[PDB]
């Protein structure tokens, strides 16, 4: 864990927008 | 255009001098103090000083004040913007910014002075990237420097592509004494630690209001920031073509990306604050504060700075929820709060005694200063799409991010 | 005290020595160094200033330092005086007008209390042409048998090929070492 | 004391001469008339390590306009370094012939000055494009002289970015005065 929200994974790339 | 950088003490000694064109003579430091001194004296005090035809310029730092003396119309903003960097490499090389390591590390500093700035015209402001030809503990220049891309060293392996952002929110309210809030801007600030193997090139990707009516998808919930200032890694082009960001993120911790937007929003906490001040017998403070943001989201640290009487002495509080300490240092109520669930309503009754003598002059009115921070809420709605990490090599990139809430210039103007 | 290093040291070579370098400009000093150091005939500008170089042969580190022969430059020489052990003299045969200059340079760098244990160090520079004399005639016109407790020594040497060059290095090892 | 420190100074052990060099920077920096121990200093300034050579330029640079005529023994030790092999200590060596205020010592500066005007090191090209802005600022006839204007023009339309920037920026400053 981690004080100010936990980290979370991000994406790559709008993968609905092509 | 500076002439000579030079670096004063608290007492007005001049720890270190780096002259850089040399048409101002070195005794004009001098009578930089006194004219410093009947500046602020006299309310005239002002970081651009002037000793006859030589302008000394300078910012305030922890410990001295790096003034750099000019003789002619030379660059405010440059000689400004050089001694941020300056400090900036500072701090990267030394954890702290104080005396001890001026008379300590001079060694690397007169090298790190004379590599980064010839005849007043800086050329090099990448610690990382100076790091690796000036230490205080040499090769030949990095290729980085000589090559466009100044800011990714090339050759850097680790054993895992692991980058940690930081979406961190700053709740800047300006509520008058009448009750309204004037000023509401929130700065958005993506700071990410990257921290990968070769020269990475970024694709950030967001749900940007301009994005979204662009690409057709202008329904959803998109950040519409005012202003948005991308990092040097940041090709300014590819955002000016199709809001495309698109850069090589540095090796560290660096800000790639600041949105700065208003806010029309009620604010996240609502303070209800009675003044019951007796004519030199007693006071009473009814604070009130009513918690205005998400129940699901929760205020860590919650340092709502009441200011008190000066001469205010033996108080007592009556509070209902978080710690109230008054600090003689800063003259003021702190209402210091743990965990603040949204939507949560503390009451405080203050009653502390006053002097029979009047004070002999007035001491204004300062402002009440909520210090909430709560991570994992994201007021402005903005959330990170995807983040193209593609690599020559080719390798499979872990990005992290994390989003943090904190009151900005959260103050609330006196009644 | 123990000497017992010091014995050690001296049992495979210790001592070191020291070498100087002054004369007139165009003398073939800087060539001179260049194949002491090196082996090969260096083409270089004028020396403004001066050359540091260190020589090693016969376990002894012979460090030369070149001094130009600049008339802003002659009354330098007094600066490398201190800290001084040895001295060598290049003369240039080749500048018939020269030569009285070169020669009262030389009798005013001798006329020095401070340098008094530096022997002479005569080197007979550009020794390819015709018209440079023997190692007799220019040691006779500039005096040299004249310069009472000074050990002088005339040497030719050819720059463009280095002949005489380890006579030369042998009879300053003899002249500076007086051991085995 | 300086006496002790011209004799260390004076030593043939660079572990003392290392020493020496940071002590006599410090009492420059702390406040100390330094500058009657120059020529002293002057000897020892051709050395092998980097670290020994930049505290002596800096001394020279700072020691410059006090002691111009004891200045004169070191054109010949900017020479020799103007062509090292490594492009840092040819760019030192361009920044500190720049910074020399010695109308005597410019002169003699202009040969590598443009032997640096077309190295093929970008640092040692930024380095160059400075000291020509600095010559003209100290002298403008000598750099009208030594046709550096075309040279600098050339600049903006090579390679080298960084380069490119720096040329423009002492191109800017010499038509400024
Ligand atoms: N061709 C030829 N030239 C020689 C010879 N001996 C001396 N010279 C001349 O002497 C000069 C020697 O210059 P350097 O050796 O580089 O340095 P230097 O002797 O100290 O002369 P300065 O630098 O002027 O003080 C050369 O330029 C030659 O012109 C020789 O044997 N052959
Ligand atoms: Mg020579």
């Amino acid at each position: 864990d981690r004080k100010g929200g936990s980290y979370s994974q991000a994406a790559g790339s709008d993968s609905a927008q092509s | 255009s500076a002439s000579a950088v030079y670096v004063l003490d608290l007492k007005g000694k001049v720890l270190i001098c780096r002259n850089y064109r040399g048409d101002v003579d070195m005794s004009e430091v001098e009578h930089f103090m006194p004219i410093l001194m009947e500046k602020e004296e006299e309310g005239m005090l002002s970081p651009i000083l002037a000793h006859g035809g030589v302008r000394f310029m300078w910012i305030k730092h922890n410990n001295l004040y790096l003034v750099a003396t000019s003789k002619k119309n030379a660059c405010v903003s440059l000689v400004f913007s050089f001694l941020y960097k300056v400090v900036q490499v500072f701090s990267e090389y030394f954890k702290e910014l104080e005396e001890e390591s001026i008379r300590d590390n001079f060694v690397i500093i007169y090298e790190l002075l004379d590599e980064l700035m010839d005849f007043g015209y800086p050329q090099t402001t990448d610690s990382k990237i100076l790091q690796e030809y000036i230490t205080q503990e040499a090769p030949r220049p990095p290729a980085t420097v000589t090559n466009a891309v100044s800011w990714r060293s090339e050759g850097i392996k680790y054993r895992k592509n692991e980058v940690f952002l930081d979406v961190i929110e700053a709740v800047n309210l300006l509520v008058s004494a009448n009750g309204n809030v004037l000023r509401s801007e929130i700065v958005g600030s993506i700071k990410m630690r990257v921290f990968l193997s070769g020269m990475p090139e970024l694709r950030l990707g967001l749900n940007d209001k301009v994005l979204f009516d662009n690409t057709g998808r202008g329904k959803s919930k998109s950040v519409e920031l005012e202003d948005v200032k991308f990092h040097q890694c940041v090709r300014l082009s590819r955002f000016e073509n199709d809001r495309t960001i698109s850069f090589i993120p540095p090796d560290g911790e660096f800000e790639l990306m600041s949105y700065r937007l208003n806010t029309h929003v009620k604010p996240l906490i609502w303070i209800e604050s009675v003044i019951e001040k007796h004519s030199h017998s007693r006071i009473e403070y009814m604070v009130k504060a009513k918690s205005q943001f998400k129940r699901r989201s929760t205020a860590n640290n919650v340092e709502i700075h009441i200011p008190v009487p000066n001469d205010a002495d033996s108080p007592k509080f009556k509070t209902t929820v978080g710690s109230v300490k008054w600090v003689p240092e800063n003259s003021e109520i702190v209402w210091s709060v743990k965990s603040f669930p949204g939507g949560k309503e503390y009451l405080m009754r203050a009653h502390f005694g006053l002097p029979s003598v009047e004070a002999e002059d007035k001491e204004g009115k300062p402002p009440i200063s909520v210090k909430f921070e709560i991570p994992y809420f994201t007021t402005s709605g903005i959330q990170v799409r995807y983040l193209k990490i593609i690599e020559k090599s080719g390798y499979q990139a872990l990005p992290w991010v994390r989003y943090i809430t904190q009151n900005g210039d959260y103050q609330l103007r006196t009644q | 005290g123990n000497i017992f290093a010091n014995l050690f040291k001296g049992l495979f070579g210790k001592k070191e020595m020291r070498i100087l370098m002054v004369g007139l400009d165009a003398a073939g000093k800087t060539t001179i160094l260049y194949k002491l150091k090196l082996g090969e005939i260096v083409t270089t500008i004028p020396t403004i200033g001066f050359n540091v170089e260190t020589v090693e042969y016969k376990n002894i580190s012979f460090t030369v330092w070149d001094v130009g022969g600049q008339d802003k430059i002659r009354p330098l020489w007094r600066h490398y005086f201190q800290n001084t052990q040895g001295l060598i003299f290049v003369v240039d045969s080749n500048d018939r007008e020269r030569v009285n200059e070169a020669r009262e340079e030389l009798m005013r760098m001798l006329a020095e209390d401070e340098l008094r244990d530096a022997v002479l160090l005569v080197f007979a520079n550009k020794q390819d042409l015709p018209n440079a004399m023997n190692a007799a005639e220019i040691t006779d016109k500039l005096g040299l048998h004249s310069l009472r407790h000074r050990n002088w020594y005339i040497q030719a040497t050819c720059a463009t090929s280095g002949d005489g060059l380890y006579e030369g290095l042998d009879w300053l090892s003899n002249q500076l070492r007086n051991q085995k | 004391e300086i006496f002790e420190l011209k004799a260390e100074l004076n030593s043939d052990k660079k572990e003392k001469k290392k020493e020496a060099v940071k002590k006599v920077i410090a009492s420059m920096t702390v406040g100390k008339d330094v500058s009657a121990l120059f020529p002293d200093v002057v000897n020892c300034m051709q050395t092998d390590n980097l670290e020994l050579k930049k505290l002596v330029y800096l001394y020279l640079m700072n020691y410059a306009k006090s002691q111009p005529d004891m200045a004169i023994m070191a054109v010949n030790t900017f020479v020799k370094d103007c062509e090292d092999p490594n492009p840092l200590i040819r760019a030192l060596a361009v920044r500190t012939m720049g910074c020399i205020r010695v109308d005597k010592i410019t002169e003699y500066l202009c040969e590598p000055l443009r032997k640096c005007l077309k190295d093929e090191d970008p640092y040692v090209r930024k380095t160059a494009a400075v000291c020509v802005a600095k010559l003209h600022d100290i002298n403008a006839q000598l750099v009208e002289d030594q046709g550096f204007l075309d040279t600098l023009k050339d600049l903006i339309s090579d390679s080298n970015p960084m380069v490119v920037a720096n040329a423009v920026a002492a191109l800017s400053e010499i038509a400024e005065s």
